[PDB]
């Protein structure tokens, strides 16, 4: 049993600002701990070593810091790109262990999402079954509600969502929702509708189409 | 240019065993350990071992004995991790890393990650559907179209627009887990509504486990 341990789970900053993430160790490890930044989907990336100084190519934000158990990775002018998550890392003895990561977390002005609503592709149709999608593009604050109407039935139990990471340029979210019926059942009914709440819109924004378009 | 180049994606049934493989490429590959790292979202990062591929040594982990076995081969610059007695509870993504040091100068060289999904199901392969341009899906003469990857396992599929010449507006969401026990994905990307007529949009899909490559064109309608 070897650990190391980081507090702070999730983090939160404006651009421009400082932040520092902490990270404890068990034992002493002096100058042999590592720092790395992760994405989503992508591998890790090194930031700092001997606890104190940084891979080449990274920029001088980045300032690691601690002595003997106590470790600090600093960012200053946190940017947009440096949305990711962090961990720390002892090499000193076996075997080596990872921090359980710190995830940055990018507070921006509000931005409403904009709204697209895909119908079936007809190859699909030709299956035998019909997924409608609705698309909400580069929002801010995470939180949005979609609701899915045909012929202006509130819907349930049909339909599945999913919301992007926060964007590395724009700190946005985006989000896909996929109502999915049988083709029978699509050709019961004429209007297809999804309808967005979000703090950015003052009133629900609804996307529509009639099905023979 | 330094590159680690790592395997595709795999499933695997309990029990069983798999292979993983590392290529290195831009350096002596004789000179350096890699090492091998597991990341499981439902646990965090875990260092696995390292191996010399200069005269074979290896240091592991003491929990991966018996799970996992480092060898090299210097004639082809390719790193290994053979994967054994692997439960439901192994599926993870597999890192294979390296770090060059000059002069004290350190810099570290990563593989993309391989993804292992221990699984008693069959493979599917996904159905790849349009998500065609329309008067729906245009805002301030911007124009929204993607790719809908259906019904597919295990995970992952990747997806790519023009071959990777498109890059720029994407947004590949993560893919959601329907009651069939498969999976399903969008990817979408905005583009001018004005150069619809004469650029071409082609989201390419590719899933290891089936040998499944779609190139799927995404006409307006
Ligand atoms: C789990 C993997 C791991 O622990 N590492 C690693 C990272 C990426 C790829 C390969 C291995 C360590 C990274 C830091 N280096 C520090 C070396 C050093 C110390 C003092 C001065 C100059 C250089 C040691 C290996």
């Amino acid at each position: 049993d070897i650990v190391m341990t980081q507090s702070q789970k999730f983090m939160s900053t404006s651009v421009g600002d400082r932040v520092s993430v902490t990270c404890k160790a068990s034992q002493n490890v002096g100058t042999n701990v590592a720092w790395y930044q992760q994405k989503p989907g992508q591998s890790p990336k090194a930031l700092i070593y001997s606890a104190s100084y940084r891979y080449s190519g990274v920029p001088d934000r980045f300032t690691g810091s601690g002595s003997g158990t106590d470790f600090t990775l600093t960012i200053s002018n946190v940017q947009s790109e440096d949305l990711a998550e962090y961990f720390c890392q002892q090499y000193n003895s076996y075997p080596y262990t990872f921090g359980g990561g710190t995830k940055l977390e990018i507070k921006r002005t509000v931005a409403a999402p904009s709204v697209f609503i895909f119908p079936p592709s007809d190859e699909q149709l030709k299956s035998g079954t019909a997924s409608v999608v609705c698309l909400l593009n580069n929002f801010y604050p995470r939180e949005a509600k979609v609701q899915w109407k045909v012929d202006n039935a509130l819907q349930s139990g049909n339909s599945q969502e999913s919301v992007t990471e926060q964007d590395s340029k724009d700190s946005t979210y985006s989000l896909s929702s996929t109502l999915t019926l049988s083709k029978a059942d699509y050709e019961k009914h004429k209007v297809y509708a999804c309808e967005v709440t979000h703090q950015g819109l003052s009133s629900p924004v609804t996307k529509s189409f009639n099905r023979g378009e | 240019q330094v590159q680690l180049q790592q395997s595709g994606a795999e499933l695997v049934k309990p029990g069983a065993s798999v292979k993983l493989s590392c290529k290195a490429s831009g350096y002596t590959f004789t000179n350096y350990d890699i090492n091998w790292v597991r990341q499981r979202p439902e646990q965090g990062l875990e260092w696995i071992g390292w191996i010399f591929p200069g005269d074979g040594s290896t240091k592991y982990n003491e929990k991966f004995k018996g799970k996992a076995t480092l060898t090299t081969d210097k004639s082809s610059s390719t790193a290994y991790m053979q994967l054994s007695r692997l439960t439901s509870e192994d599926s993870a993504v597999f890192f294979c890393a390296t770090e060059l040091v000059k002069d004290y100068y350190a810099m570290d060289y990563w593989g993309q990650g391989t993804s292992v999904t221990v699984s008693s199901a069959s493979t599917k392969g996904p159905s790849v559907f349009p998500l065609a341009p329309s008067s729906k899906s245009t805002s301030g003469g911007t124009a929204a179209l993607g790719c809908l990857v259906k019904d597919y396992f295990p995970e992952p599929v990747t997806v790519s627009w023009n071959s990777g010449a498109l890059t720029s507006g994407v947004h590949t969401f993560p893919a959601v887990l329907q009651s069939s026990g498969l999976y399903s994905l969008s990817s979408v990307v905005t583009v001018p509504s004005s150069s619809l007529g004469t650029q071409t949009y082609i989201c390419n899909v590719n899933h290891k486990p089936s040998n499944t490559k779609v190139d799927k064109r995404v006409e307006p309608k």
